[PDB]
């Protein structure tokens, strides 16, 4: 099979900043495609026979190549460009992709904003406990939770999700989980978590009294 | 305009086969290719073949000869693909996508089917309010939200006001919890001095497990 090596395999850039992804093929291939695919989303074709556009592409995107080498070029990147790539040959048996390259786009530093969330009264009933600090819309992605339980810190019993960039602000948001059993809940009362961030230059605790 | 509306998510035991399709509208089947590629972790792609409906004929990626088949009902132009002999390597999400007789790439794909392979059954989700509060509040924005709790398989999908409220909501991407079942949340700002006024509802779709949950979420 044609093995398609895409590289690099990640990339950040500031909106107005030109940039090329390359994808490099084990032989050689003409006529290359290249599909967008947003997280959640189908792909959509993007640029088709080495450098056509697809109906609705925006006309910074541009492909180019020859024998093993093609390329995609944003000629000046926007915010809503954050999405994976992926080239893909038809030149033999059997078609293949790359493994993709995804852009994520700069922007400025923002901390979390902090929220925390007590369990309902509905989930304690059936014997479970689950509190829920949120962080909205920072950046960068890299951000530290802490729970503390009555200045307890807590560890292996919290879960944290990530969401993809958004397509407009360029910012991420962030849950973590903490969840207790229904008697070791209502053994304590203070439920605090601490967050830290590249852009925080100390602590945010946001916290709640059981009660 | 072009559509390709492919069937739901699926839950199958190791072993076992599923039966796939495409509806295919705003243009003539025949006149077109269909493929069928697979997505593993929300990352790989692989073309599994294709098929010219105009006279059954399908060519296939050998990887997955007689793990997949392809066919075609011309009368209702859909397109369908059996997977047999299902295993865990085989729970991915599956897409149709319209090809060419041109050299055009796939210039339109349908919307996926996510297939799990496990022993496990299926189980809708507890959806549980997360509440605003004045701990959830800030310079006159509350958060508010649902957490969607020990669903399985994957996916769910969560709207507000069943599709009206789209500004500031963010969905998190599901945890696989250590007991085997999924769980996310789904939260949404908004201006807390509507907190009083506005009703708030999360909508939550278990296709697997044929479920839909409302759930109203209101201050303390």
């Amino acid at each position: 099979d044609i093995e398609l090596t895409q590289s690099p395999a990640i990339m950040s850039a500031s909106p107005g900043e030109k940039v090329t992804m390359t994808c490099s093929a084990s032989s050689s291939v003409s006529y290359m495609h290249w599909y967008q695919q947003k997280s959640g989303t189908s792909p959509k074709r993007w640029i088709y026979d080495t450098s056509k556009l697809a109906s609705g592409v925006p006309g910074r995107f541009s492909g180019s190549g020859s024998g093993n080498s093609y390329s995609l070029t944003i000629s000046s990147v926007e915010a809503e460009d954050d999405a994976t790539y992926y080239c893909q040959q038809w030149s033999k048996h059997p078609l293949t992709f790359g493994s993709g390259t995804k852009v994520e786009i700069k922007r400025t530093v923002a901390a979390p904003s902090v929220f925390i969330f007590p369990p309902s009264d509905e989930q304690l009933k059936s014997g479970t406990a689950s509190v829920v600090c949120l962080l909205n819309n920072f950046y960068p992605r890299e951000a530290k939770v802490q729970w503390k339980v009555d200045n307890a810190l807590q560890s292996g019993n919290s879960q944290e999700s990530v969401t993809e960039q958004d397509s407009k602000d360029s910012t991420y948001s962030l849950s973590s989980t903490l969840t207790l059993s229904k008697a070791d809940y209502e053994k304590h009362k203070v439920y605090a978590c601490e967050v830290t961030h590249q852009g925080l230059s100390s602590p945010v605790t946001k916290s709640f009294n059981r009660g | 305009q072009v559509q390709l509306q492919q069937s739901g998510p699926e839950l199958e035991k190791p072993g076992a086969s599923v039966k796939i399709s495409c509806k295919a509208s705003g243009y003539s089947f025949t006149g077109y290719t269909m493929n069928w590629v697979k997505q593993s972790h929300g990352k790989s792609l692989e073309w599994i073949g294709l098929i010219t409906p105009y006279n059954g004929a399908s060519s296939y990626n050998q990887k997955f000869r007689g793990k997949a088949t392809l066919t075609v009902d011309k009368s209702s132009s859909t397109a369908y693909m059996d997977l047999l002999s299902l295993t865990s390597e085989d729970s991915a999400v599956y897409f149709c996508a319209r090809g060419g007789y041109d050299g055009r790439g796939f210039d339109y794909w349908g919307s996926g089917t996510p297939v799990t392979v496990s022993s496990a059954s299926t189980k809708g989700p507890s959806v549980f309010p997360l509440a605003p509060s004045s701990k959830s509040t800030s310079g006159g924005t509350a958060a508010l939200g649902c957490l969607v709790k020990d669903y399985f398989p994957e996916p769910v999908t969560v709207s507000w006001n069943s599709g009206a409220l789209t500004s500031g909501v963010h969905t998190f991407p599901a945890v696989l919890q250590s007991s085997g079942l999924y769980s996310l949340s789904s939260v949404v700002t908004v201006p807390s001095s509507s907190l009083g006024t506005q009703t708030y509802i999360c909508n939550v779709n278990h296709k697997p497990s044929n479920t839909k949950v409302d759930k109203k979420v209101e201050p303390k």
